């Protein structure tokens, strides 16, 4: 799955 | 308590990993109706990200168990799991409404015409918390929060394109979360890939605009934009 900004 | 003491309490709570106390402190700072500094803006963001994040992680774990438990067909267990998912959902939704009201009634409201960075930062946050609401919502309730998330991201994207450099960490960060919104929430992989590729290609075209103080922050997001694109064009 894709990662969003930390 | 004076504003300085509240900011210092948030700094302490962060170190003590007491994110509810950190969010409470930054909410009080916001409620003073004076604009937040870059440091204060990030203290608020980190606080609420960790608070909602705890519920998001729990919700995912319970939902995963609920899917497996539904297969075995245990009447008493399924209800208990369903109820627990609903308990965490309500907690998550309350955190999102808390953030969204601060954004709408204080933060976005007090942004001046020239305060582009803050306006994009807060609209991106608005998009993020409506996306977190979408993640748990179903039916017409989901359609509503998805529409709200799109409206917030779309506005932030228009401002960032007009007033910010393609290499700006806030601009890249928005493009990252907005593309994630298109893929995961809207199920629009073509729109997700186009947004992530345009953002990456525009930042690559003007690498000369990278700032000595924020080059590492920009490249870190650019890596995530390529990682997501590699993933999405493999799937």
């Amino acid at each position: 799955t894709a990662r969003s900004k930390v | 308590v004076d504003r300085e003491q509240l900011v210092q309490k948030a700094r302490l709570a962060e170190q003590a990993e007491r994110y509810d106390d950190m969010a409470a402190a930054m909410k009080n700072v916001t409620e003073l109706n004076e604009p937040l500094s870059n440091e204060e803006r990030n203290l608020l963001s980190v606080a609420y990200k960790n608070v909602v994040g705890a519920r998001r992680s729990s919700w995912r774990v319970i939902s995963s168990i609920e899917q497996k438990t539904s297969a075995d067909g245990n009447e008493k267990k399924i209800e208990m799991v369903r109820a627990y998912r609903e308990k965490i959902e309500k907690e998550l939704e309350a955190v999102c409404q808390d953030v969204l009201s601060l954004l709408d009634n204080y933060l976005i409201k007090n942004c001046s015409e020239t305060q582009y960075e803050s306006k994009v930062f807060y609209l991106k946050m608005k998009g993020d918390y409506y996306r977190y609401l979408a993640e748990v919502a179903t039916g017409e309730k989901r359609a509503t929060v998805v529409e709200s998330s799109e409206k917030a991201y779309s506005e932030a994207h228009e401002i960032s394109k007009e007033h910010m450099q393609p290499t700006h960490p806030i601009r890249l960060g928005l493009a990252l979360n907005y593309s994630v919104f298109y893929y995961e929430i809207q199920n629009a992989p073509e729109q997700a890939c186009h947004l992530a590729k345009t953002a990456f290609d525009d930042a690559i075209a003007e690498l000369d605009t990278l700032n000595e103080d924020s080059y590492k922050d920009s490249t870190l997001i650019m890596q995530l934009l390529r990682d997501n694109l590699t993933l999405w064009t493999s799937d």
